[PDB]
DNA sequence: TGTCTTTGTCATGCTAATG
DNA sequence: CATTAGCATGACAAAGACA
């Protein structure tokens, strides 16, 4: 094992949470210094998760290392376009490529985005809860 | 006992200024006080807000020195 | 006591996107 | 099919007059 530890990975995030208060950064700030500094900016939800560890082992191991440069260093889909969406899902749970760029186009919507609505609705449908 | 959180420098600065206000308008209620001072707050300049945001920071040490554990955990309704 | 008010910060739910 | 990131929203801090 050489990625660290559930342990290590708290004491990491009591570190990293301490430096960041010492100098005077909000989560948000970090947030935003991680894309202007190495390319990869991420929102305060995720940092505050991270501070918590309110995230998996996996995506924690993910994370650490790029947070881990800022540290040593520093020392959308409309509303009514949606209830349509849904009433076709209604219709149809599984529409065509073509059947989907009608439908796009139809809402004036990237083709792209309306795969993924259908994917990620169908997705929603097989969960339990 | 429960450990209340730090106060942010607004709650810093109003608990100041709010007392300020009251001793020159006794007699306004806090519910028009605290939307004056809100609206005299968005007026000041980040260097004048600094000095008040320096100390929520170092109240906000000092009261993470006090309680090293402390978490804030909301309650959800 | 609860009502009614302010700003800033943290945590959560739902949505979108990637492999 | 499995998993991660992000936006908007709710809750909480302190102090005071009013019902």
């Amino acid at each position: 094992e050489e990625p660290s530890d559930l342990e290590e990975l708290e004491q990491f995030a009591k570190t990293f949470k301490q430096r960041r208060i010492k100098l005077g950064f909000t989560q948000g700030d970090v947030g935003l210094a991680m894309g202007k500094l190495y390319g990869n900016d991420f929102s305060q939800t995720t940092i505050s998760r991270f501070e918590a560890l309110n995230l998996s082992f996996k995506n924690m191991a993910k994370l650490k290392p790029l947070l881990e440069k800022w540290l040593n260093d520093a020392e959308s889909i409309e509303t009514n376009i949606r209830v349509a969406l849904e009433k076709s899902f209604l219709e149809n749970q599984k529409p065509t490529s073509e059947e989907i760029t009608m439908i796009a186009d139809q809402l004036n919507m990237e083709k792209e985005v309306i795969r993924v609505w259908f994917c990620n609705r169908r997705q929603k449908e097989k969960r339990i809860n | 006992d429960r450990v209340k959180r730090p106060m942010n420098a607004f709650m810093v600065w109003s608990r100041g200024q709010r007392r300020k206000m009251a001793q020159e308008n006794p007699k306004m209620h806090n519910s028009e006080i605290s939307k004056r001072l809100g609206a005299e707050w968005k007026l000041l300049s980040e260097t004048e807000k600094r000095p008040f945001i320096d100390e929520a920071k170092r109240l906000r040490a000092l009261h993470m020195k006090e309680h090293p554990d402390y978490k804030y955990r909301p309650r959800r309704k």
